[PDB]
DNA sequence: GATTCGTATC
DNA sequence: GCTACGGCTATACGG
């Protein structure tokens, strides 16, 4: 298993930003994020009611993305400590803020993460212990399937757009509250109504700006809503989908193109029903 | 808006002169407050005896217009753990008076339902701040209190309300509601309350409701029995006579008739028979033991549910067997 | 002008109030643990309070640590009161153990842990268990010797809601250390016993002869013998005995001599319930004292199981079957009272009364044992796992559901004699 | 609606309501509504009371269409209201505070063109006791001092940092134009004092009376022993203040007026600890002699 | 408008001379005060027999002028945890306070029976290092609550119930210092209702004088009530069932005592009974347990208590 | 007895940082007052990590010392006492929004002081707004023992710039890595904050193996006197390193000979002397 | 507290 | 531009 990936920031400020966003998200969600290294691309798995995160990182992101294994289509799965990965990525982006690529290898398992910094050859070795999963467990971990019987993909306003800041504020409106645990999202033929119902504290946060894309209702936990809001900040293209009393899909996409597009999907399971 | 209140809440005494029955306690606390010094009180007794209506009236009469800032009331409806006792009570009983009016009363209603750790942490608060704070303890069960807490607390026992006090309160309620009550109905209320004002007030409210015209009609004994589904003395005596004298078939038939024509519960009949059997000769000492043990077992079985017919047959057989030790 | 348990303190190994066999085995274990080979890494000393479980380690280190130390003397007791600024209380012991491992050559010093961290808190308790577990399994080629003197004591009644159990009942080594540590091949648990009367009398007489002027001045030197005998016979605690002797000697009057009361052990309490107490011939007084002094032991369901499993020791089990029937019937009745204190009183009073009317002189008694319930529950858990596996493989092959009751009763037995008996043929 | 007030500036009211944060974090508050404005009264353990006033001139669409009552009172929580008024901004969010009489929610409608958030809170019955119990008596004021907000805030922060289990208040004036006002702290470090400057910039005025509020005496020290768990309840209130006024009477009641439309006025009242130890006052006096 | 201290607090002993009862222990405390070499003590006894007052008086007579900064009175009302023992107690014990010769600081850990196990474990450590400058003075109603490792280095002075003579002496002193009209039968009734509790006797006397004036048996018994552990013993030891039934129905039921209290007091009396056979005692305990179960389940009634009495009389008198 | 004033911002900051670190080494800081310098030192509970800070007379604007007080120890005459670190670290901190105009520490155990001042240290803080704060932290007189290691250690010598070391240390965390593996070679110098792994019963993983590392150079070394694979703790090392840059007046020197002899540390200031001693491992 | 084995000593 | 500060956050403790 000669897994040797190389990440650089200066040559491409978008793919590395996507990788950093994915690492931060998986670290924030839970520990022990799964890393399914294939030959065509990379998938940073985050699987525990609790939501699941799935992303598609194209091999063009890494300059020397090489994954060689005897398994099917050169598939390597390795659960890793996302906290240490978060720390090393923080160190690397601190290095970039202060031209050496973030070369990573699989030493033996252990990730031979290393990158140089100039204040001066400061080689910051960051060996991280990593386990190796088997095919049976890898086949056991699979991306959930969402049936599009009535799934309405509400097109969220772009960040660069004028309505982007207003929509970000609308999303974060419910965040500032403290007694918010479950959020009853509703979507109608389109506008978004963030409604939170309690014993006495009522809430009817609504969005009046134009939106692109019967009624759809779902109740989701506020813990995942902050993650969705954080995701909405980075990616320009953002799709939010609501399943009627079934689930919620926050589909983000980064069109790199020609070149494979990268997407990240977070499936939210209704903490309680309607 | 006081008319839109239950009779147990809008007839709550506001002054010590309206708390009937507990004359000794009222006189003693009046002497204490008139002489200034008030010892740490502890009110004990059955529920509904006026253990709260007395302390609140005393607080109102001591701290006129200042019942709010001078009295801190804590009950089982709110948390009374270690943190609560060590913070709220200490802060309230450790500060100076608002207007130098006197001492700071602290009413702890339902203090029996309190953890022993809290009851032990409260003792030093009671003793170390007794110069400007006097504690009052309300409890229905004395075994739940630490013996040291009982030691550092003057004990006043609120005995069950006598007949005279309940009669006076019933008369006041009748005058206030413009009602008419038969003396037999009043005696039935006395026996039903068994020393409880709230029971009398609730039964009177239900009787007034049960009347077609609450103004021109008098609350009779039959109404007082129908509104609560309680057995009349006549049916209880008939059941006892049938069980003691007639054979097993006619006694069972009489029991079924009594419990069906009026819907009377079996446990109520058991209690009535127990009461009617207390003032009995029963020369043999084994008859008393058999009656008490078997009736207690049947009551315990009824408290857990079962077949009412079998339980009634058990009652009849138990009474007959107990009264065979007579001859 | 100070307490007599100090000043008149042991100065050499001979003065230490400990039995010869205990001293020899402790010294052998320490000498084995100071060798370059590390067969045993930690020495888990245990015993009752004030049983010379601390005063012997320093004396041993006085003549052991310097001998095996390098050239280019005492212990390194863990202070549980040091509140470091930028250090959580759980991390205090972690830092202690992570900095005490550097004492190997030219810095050798025994690590003594007598005052354990707040093991009553679950989080730091399991952190301590992990830390000592890492010590045993450490890949370090050389580690200094380590001693944990867990003073066993009966934790009194507390207002803690549940907080599991074990450490809320006793402060024994089993309630702090886990089974993996206790059964570890590199752990040596040398338990200690209460000080015998002979050594207590010897040391009390030594204290008296070292200070006799005031004893004869207060007309107590002639009465010294009875006081020494009573003190040495009432308690097995050396420090408590010395304190009581000092209190009596310094006093001037007729104050009765009193000492701390020892807590009756589980087997000791079972024997008292079954056989009785030679000190008191009144059953009521003995039962009341047992319940008042130790109610945290008689309230556990183990003690009722202990009586059920050990009442067959009277006269080797040759007592009448009627007595056994009465005992077991009353035990079942007490079990049917949902743990009321009255049931606990009755289940022991009946046993003691039954074993009193049949007490026959010159009848040898057998030995007792802990109730065989942990073995049964482990076997039941194993059977649960077996049934779960059988039902899992059953549903995966064919769509047929079978209740666990039927699995225990019918399916479980016939499943081998069906499947494996047809595997033979295949 | 009986009451309806619209405001454009939300940071001011947000800070005013956050001034009550050091009190009960998640409990009930009482809101009196009259023609002058709306107020927020919070009382903890019947030992300390804080009153915050928001004048009519602060708002822009104050109506108060109620006619049957001179003042309208409602009891609601604090955390939810603080979170709602913490909406911040991107376009001004015009709040639409409303209350449709008895049995109606205290509605907070927030409009931001793109956002039409509406928040409603059910009203609790009453605190059910005489709130006006902590008011000081304006006839026996022992001393009256004015201190700038920053100095008092720094002193309270310093006391909070060093623990300050209990606190003392020392006030004394001399005929030689030398006025001393300081706070003693009984903390884990012992008895620590914080001497405020005698300069008029810090201490504008200090007058120690003799229990009559008219005669100014010299050489007499007024000792106020206040529990710091209630004294730190106005630590952040003085942070946003310009001038802070101190008033304590012989009844052991402290009155602190906090002032930053004629601004915001925060009128708080505190009870004094009974001071069980007699030597405590003596040792404080001896310490103050240095 | 009261400003009047209770008689319990008014005539509180300030010297080790007016503390009545336990003559030998009080003499030992006086000797300690005279010499100064105070050892660690754990005072144990029933409530209200001078345990706290004796500790405070000996602290006053040992520290003297240094009582302000020489004693640290901690209690259940104050926070007593591992943190408080590790900081406040540690700093107080570690404090270097100059004292007269043969004088040590007294950490008054009153109500030590309610302290947490970890706090007592930290007390072990702090007492092992600080006992040449500080001497802890525990005060609890049960010595078993304090862990044995703590009792190892602490001398034990168990207090006994105050006799009817020392209580009478102190009551007469209070009467003389207060000029209260008394009756011999009144004082006897006060002592009887005190049950060896001096504070309870003082409270009863104060209530009697403040509510009725002259202190005789009638005025004492019209405000104070006879101890119910005695009526319970009277009804349990009654040979005839009717007598016990009447003693119950008229003196515990109509008097206003809950059935659960009657059952608990009966169990305690049976535990501390005398002149009864062991088999009879255990059978009565079993019957009390069955009745207690019935009361707890929710069947609390006079009938259950009557059945319990009937069972007890049946097992006493046989068939 | 003595008086010492700190009237400056950087001096007050470095004093506060040194006091905080000494508190993070042991619960009670031990301070010995001398006629030439003020020595505050701390020692670990295992007698493995020792740090001493020596504030010279030039550090204090008015450093007087009259040992004519009635404990006192003679070797020169110096007075020593022990004060709680957690109480001293909350005094020397710089308040936010205001500034310390004058920070003076003094004590007078003479007969003039009353019982309130008996065995009570005096520290006076004056704000820029003329606010004067008085504190009386208690102390207990003790005796001072000078550990003779610096006089004997002056063996290879290493002098390195503390900027990169401090950056690596603040990047490290005291809950994931608890070791420092300082390896210096003729070609390169490497510092790795590794963590040994512990295997369970059935070859499980009880302890992780985080192995943060950093290698820079040999030329950058100010003085690399080899005349090395030493391993020691990390938590105290980071605090001792961060002591220095708190004063905006930064390098550090390394002393170690054998894996048994404790490693010595010393970085100096114009008026502050810093020293750290840590016991290393002898697992050759 | 009861049993069995084991030294140690007068 | 850096600061000093408001908000965020990882977290040891709490009950
Ligand atoms: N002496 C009395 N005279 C008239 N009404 C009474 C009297 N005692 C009680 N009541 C009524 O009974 C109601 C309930 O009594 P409370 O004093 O509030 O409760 P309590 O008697 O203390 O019983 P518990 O133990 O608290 S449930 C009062 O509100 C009155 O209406
Ligand atoms: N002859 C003696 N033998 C033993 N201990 C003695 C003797 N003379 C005095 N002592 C003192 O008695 C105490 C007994 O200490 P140990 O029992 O060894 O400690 P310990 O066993 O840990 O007690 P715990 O478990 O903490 S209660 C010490 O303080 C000794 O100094
Ligand atoms: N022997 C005594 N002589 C005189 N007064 C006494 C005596 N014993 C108790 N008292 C009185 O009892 C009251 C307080 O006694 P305490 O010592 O506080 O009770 P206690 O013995 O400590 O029991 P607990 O556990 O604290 S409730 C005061 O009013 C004392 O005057
Ligand atoms: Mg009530
Ligand atoms: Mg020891
Ligand atoms: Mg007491």
């Amino acid at each position: 298993m000669k897994l040797k990936l190389i990440v650089n920031g200066c040559e491409a400020p978008d793919d590395y930003k996507l990788l950093r966003t994915t690492i931060n998200t998986v670290a924030s969600l839970r520990k022990t994020a799964i890393l399914r290294f294939n030959s065509e691309r990379l998938t940073i798995i985050s699987t525990p009611d609790t939501g699941q995160l799935w992303c598609t990182i194209p091999h063009d992101v890494f300059r020397l993305y090489t994954v060689i294994s005897a398994r099917e289509l050169n598939t390597i799965t390795m659960e890793c400590n996302c906290d240490s990965l978060l720390s090393v990525f923080k160190r690397y982006d601190r290095v970039m803020n202060q031209s050496s690529n973030m070369t990573i290898k699989l030493q033996s398992c252990a990730l031979g993460i290393t990158f140089e910094e100039i204040v001066k050859v400061i080689m910051h070795s960051f060996k991280v212990p990593v386990k190796l999963l088997f095919r049976a467990q890898d086949t056991r971990i699979q991306e959930p399937m969402i049936n599009y019987i009535q799934l309405m993909m509400y097109k969220l306003p772009p960040i660069s757009g004028e309505f982007g800041s207003a929509f970000h504020g609308f999303i974060r409106r419910v965040e500032r509250y403290s007694n918010v645990n479950h959020i009853h999202l509703m979507g109608v033929k389109v506008e978004l109504k963030i409604i939170v119902n309690e014993l006495d504290w009522h809430l009817e946060i609504c969005w009046n700006g134009p939106l692109d894309s019967s009624t759809h209702e779902v109740i989701i936990r506020c813990k995942d809503w902050k993650v969705c809001s954080k995701l909405y900040a980075a990616f320009e293209e953002v799709v939010l989908a609501i399943s009627h009393d079934e689930s919620c899909v926050f589909h983000c996409s980064l069109d790199r193109g020609p070149r494979e597009r990268g997407q990240i999907i977070y499936y939210i399971a209704r903490s309680k029903g309607l | 808006s006081k008319e839109n209140l239950p009779w147990v809440e809008k007839y709550r005494p506001e002054t010590l002169d309206e708390v009937y029955g507990q004359n000794e306690v009222i006189t003693t606390v009046r002497k204490f407050v008139d002489e200034g010094k008030l010892p740490h009180l502890l009110f004990y007794g059955p529920p509904g005896t006026g253990k709260t209506s007395t302390i609140v009236a005393l607080a109102r009469e001591i701290y006129g217009k200042n019942y709010s800032n001078m009295v801190l009331e804590l009950n089982a409806s709110d948390d009374r753990g270690i943190d609560v006792v060590r913070n709220q009570i200490k802060d309230f009983a450790s500060t100076r008076q608002i207007f130098s009016k006197g001492f700071k009363l602290i009413i702890l209603d339902e203090a029996d339902a309190m953890t022993n750790a809290a009851q032990n942490a409260l003792r030093r608060v009671i003793e170390r701040y007794t110069k400007n704070t006097r504690f009052c303890v309300l409890a229905n069960y004395a075994h739940k209190l630490t013996p040291a807490l009982l030691s550092r607390c003057t004990r006043f026992r609120f005995q069950p309300l006598p007949q005279e006090a309940i009669e006076r309160r019933i008369a006041n309620v009748l005058v206030h509601e413009k009602l008419k009550l038969s003396p037999n109905a009043e005696k039935a209320l006395i026996e039903l309350s068994n020393g409880d004002m709230r029971r009398v007030l609730n039964v009177l409210q239900s009787c007034k409701a049960t009347l077609d015209n609450p103004d021109e009609d008098e609350i009779s004994d039959d109404v007082i029995y129908e509104c609560c589904g309680a057995p009349r003395p006549s049916d209880l005596k008939a059941v006892l006579k049938s069980i003691l004298e007639d054979d097993w078939g006619t006694a069972h038939y009489t029991l079924n008739k009594v419990r069906s024509a009026k819907g009377l519960a079996l446990i109520d009949l058991i209690e009535g028979i127990v009461k009617i059997l207390e003032d009995y000769e029963l020369q043999n000492e084994e008859t008393r033991v058999h009656l008490l043990t078997k009736l207690a077992d049947i009551e315990y079985s009824i408290s857990k549910g079962g077949n009412d017919q079998i339980q009634g047959s058990a009652v009849i057989g138990a009474i007959k067997a107990s009264f065979e030790n007579e001859t | 002008g100070e307490q007599w348990y100090e000043k008149f303190k042991p100065n050499c190994l001979e003065q230490v109030a400990i039995h010869k066999r205990k001293l020899k085995d402790v010294q052998e274990a320490l000498d084995a643990m100071f060798l370059p080979n590390a067969k045993h890494r930690i020495l888990l000393l245990s015993g009752p309070s004030g049983c010379s479980k601390s005063t012997v380690i320093k004396e041993l280190s006085k003549i052991l640590v310097p001998k095996y130390r390098q050239n280019s003397h005492k212990v390194t007791e863990f202070r549980g009161d040091c509140i470091v600024n930028d250090l959580p209380q759980m991390e205090s012991f972690s830092e202690f153990l992570k900095g005490a491992r550097y004492l190997v050559m030219s810095n050798l010093s025994l690590i003594l842990i007598e005052d354990l961290p707040n093991v009553f808190h679950i989080d730091t308790r399991r952190r301590f268990q992990q830390l000592i577990l890492q010590w045993l399994y450490s890949s370090e080629p050389l580690l200094p010797p380590l001693v944990i003197c867990i003073t066993e004591c009966e934790i009194p009644e507390n207002d803690n809601n549940y907080r599991k159990f074990g450490i809320d009942y006793t402060f024994s080594a089993e309630t702090i250390m886990n089974k993996e540590i206790l059964m570890h091949p590199r752990l040596k648990r040398i338990k200690f016993n209460p000080i015998n009367s002979t050594l207590l009398k010897k040391h009390l007489k030594f204290i008296c002869v070292q200070n006799m002027k005031m004893l004869k001045e207060k007309n107590k030197w002639n009465k010294r013998q009875e006081v020494i005998d009573y003190i040495a016979q009432e308690t097995g605690d050396i420090r408590s005995a010395i304190t009581t002797l000092q209190f009596w000697a310094t006093s001037s009057g007729s104050l009765p001599i009193s000492t701390r009361e020892s807590t009756i052990s589980y087997f000791h309490a079972i024997g008292k319930v079954i056989h009785g107490s030679h000190s008191t011939n009144n059953d009521n007084e003995m039962i009341n004292n047992l319940f008042e002094n130790s109610n945290n032991l008689l309230s556990k369901e183990d003690f009722k199981l202990g009586i059920l499993e050990n009442y067959n020791t009277f006269n080797k089990g040759e007592f009448s079957i009627s007595d056994a029937s009465s005992i077991v019937d009353c035990l079942s009745e007490c079990d049917n009272m949902n743990g009321l204190p009255e049931s606990n009183e009755y289940g022991l009073r009946e046993v003691r009364k039954t074993f009193r009317n049949i007490s026959k002189q010159g009848h040898n008694h057998g030995t007792v044992y802990f109730p065989r319930e942990w073995k049964v529950r482990k076997l039941q858990n194993s059977f649960k796992v077996q049934a779960e596996d059988w039902l899992n493989v059953s549903l995966y092959k064919y769509n047929a559901v079978h209740s666990f009751r039927n699995i225990t009763l019918e399916f479980g037995y016939y499943a081998p004699l069906i499947r494996k008996c047809q595997s033979y043929k295949k | 609606n009986k009451f309806s007030a619209s405001t454009v500036h939300l940071e001011h009211i947000t800070t005013a309501l956050s001034c009550l944060t050091p009190f009960g974090s998640k409990d009930d508050v009482l809101i009196f509504i009259d023609a002058d404005g709306l107020s927020f009264v919070r009382e903890n353990n019947h030992v300390i009371k804080i009153q915050l006033l928001l004048s009519r001139e602060l708002f822009m669409s104050y109506s108060y269409r109620n006619e049957t009552e001179d003042h309208m009172k409602l009891c609601v929580k604090i955390n939810h209201i603080l979170d709602s008024v913490s909406v911040m901004n991107r376009d001004i969010v015009e709040c639409t505070l409303s209350y449709d009489g008895h049995g109606s929610p205290f509605v907070l409608i927030f409009e931001d063109s793109f956002i039409s958030e509406r928040v409603e809170y059910s009203t609790y019955l009453i605190k059910d006791f005489d709130t006006n119990g902590l008011e000081l008596d304006r006839e026996r004021i022992s001393f009256e001092a004015i201190i700038k907000g920053e100095a008092l805030h720094s002193a309270l922060k310093d006391l909070k940092e060093i623990g300050c289990k209990e606190c003392y208040v020392y006030a004394k004036t001399e005929a030689n134009d030398e006025n001393v006002f300081a706070l003693i702290s009984k903390s884990q470090l012992g008895f620590s004092k914080i001497k405020l400057p005698s300069n008029r910039s810090i201490l504008e005025k200090l007058q120690v009376f003799d229990g009559d509020s008219t005669t100014v005496i010299d050489g007499f020290a007024v000792i106020g022993f206040f529990d710091f768990t209630s004294f730190d309840k106005i630590r952040k209130s003085t942070k946003i203040a310009s001038k802070v006024l101190f008033r304590m009477d012989v009844h052991g009641v402290l009155s602190v007026n906090i002032l930053s439309y004629p601004g915001i006025v925060i009128e708080v009242c505190m009870l004094e600890k009974e001071s069980i130890d007699e030597a405590a006052q003596t040792e404080i006096e001896l310490l103050m002699e240095t | 408008l009261s400003l009047q201290l209770p008689w319990v607090e008014k005539y509180r002993p300030q010297v080790l001379s007016d503390i009545v009862g336990n003559k030998e222990t009080i003499d030992r405390l006086q000797q300690i005060a005279k010499d100064g070499n105070m050892p660690h003590m754990i005072i144990s006894g029933m409530p209200g027999i001078g345990k706290t007052t004796s500790v405070h008086c000996l602290a006053h007579e040992l520290l003297g002028r240094s009582y302000a900064d020489g004693v640290l009175e901690l209690n259940a009302s104050d926070d007593r945890g591992i943190d408080v023992v590790r900081n406040q107690i540690k700093h107080f014990a570690q404090k270097k306070l100059h004292l007269p010769p043969g004088k040590h600081k007294i950490v008054i850990l009153d109500e030590a029976d309610s302290m947490t196990a970890g706090a007592q474990q930290a007390l072990r450590r702090t007492m092992e290092l600080y006992s040449n400058s500080t001497r802890f003075a525990f005060a609890c109603n049960q010595s078993n609550k304090i862990i044995e490792p703590l009792q190892s280095r602490c001398a034990i002075l168990r207090y006994s119930k105050l006799s009817d003579e020392d209580v009478l002496k102190r009551l007469l002193q209070i009467i003389k210092l207060e000029d209260v009209k008394y009756t011999n039968d009144g004082l006897e009734a006060i002592i009887f209702t005190a049950e060896g509790d001096m504070r309870q006797a003082i409270n009863n006397l104060q209530s009697t004088v403040a509510g009725h004036g002259l202190v005789n048996a009638d005025n004492v018994f019209k405000i104070v009530d006879s101890p119910h552990p005695l009526i319970v013993k009277k009804m349990l030891l009654a040979s005839n069932l009717e007598d016990s039934i009447q003693i119950l129905r008229t003196d515990l039921w109509k008097k206003g005592y809950s059935s659960i209290d009657i059952v608990t007091t009966s169990f305690r009396v049976t535990k501390n009974l005398a002149q009864v056979k062991e088999s009879v005692r255990l059978e009565m305990i079993k019957e009390i347990g069955l009745t207690h179960m019935r009361i707890l389940e929710g069947v609390g009634t006079y009938l259950q208590l009557a059945s319990m009495l009937a069972k007890i009389h049946k097992l006493n008198n046989k068939a | 007895s003595f008086k010492a004033t700190i009237t400056e911002s950087g001096k007050q900051n470095i004093w506060f940082r040194a006091i905080y670190v000494l508190s993070t080494i042991q619960d009670d800081i031990k301070i010995t007052v001398t006629t030439n310098e003020l020595i505050a030192w701390s020692m670990n509970e295992t007698d493995t990590t020792l740090c001493q800070v020596r504030f010279q007379k030039s550090f204090f604007e008015e450093y007087e010392f009259k040992p004519h007080e009635i404990g006192v120890q003679v070797i020169h005459k110096l007075y020593s006492f022990r004060v709680n670190g957690r109480h001293l670290t909350t005094i020397s901190r710089k308040p936010d929004g205001d500034g310390i105009k004058s920070f003076t520490i003094a004590v007078n155990n003479t007969s003039t002081c009353p019982e309130s001042l008996a065995n009570r240290l005096i520290v006076v803080i004056e704000m820029d707004s003329l606010i004067v704060k008085e504190y009386c932290p208690q102390f207990q007189p003790i005796k001072y023992d000078p550990i003779i290691i610096n006089l004997k250690y002056k063996i290879n010598y290493i002098c390195c710039n503390s900027t990169l070391l401090k950056n690596f240390l603040d990047n490290c965390n005291v809950n994931v890595t608890d070791e420092v593996k300082l390896e210096i070679n003729v070609h390169r110098l490497s510092i790795t904050a590794f963590t040994k792994a512990v295997y369970g019963k059935n070859n499980d993983l009880l302890r992780n193996a985080l192995s943060m590392s950093n290698t820079i150079s040999t030329l950058d070394l100010e003085h690399y006197c080899l005349f090395k694979s030493i391993i020691f703790k990390l938590k105290d090392f980071k605090n001792f390193i961060t002591i220095g840059p708190s004063w905006k007046t930064d390098n550090i020197s390394l002393w170690f000979c054998h894996p048994g002899d404790p490693i010595l540390m010393q970085m100096q200031k114009p008026g502050v002397k810093l020293e750290l001693v840590e016991v290393t491992d002898s697992n050759i």
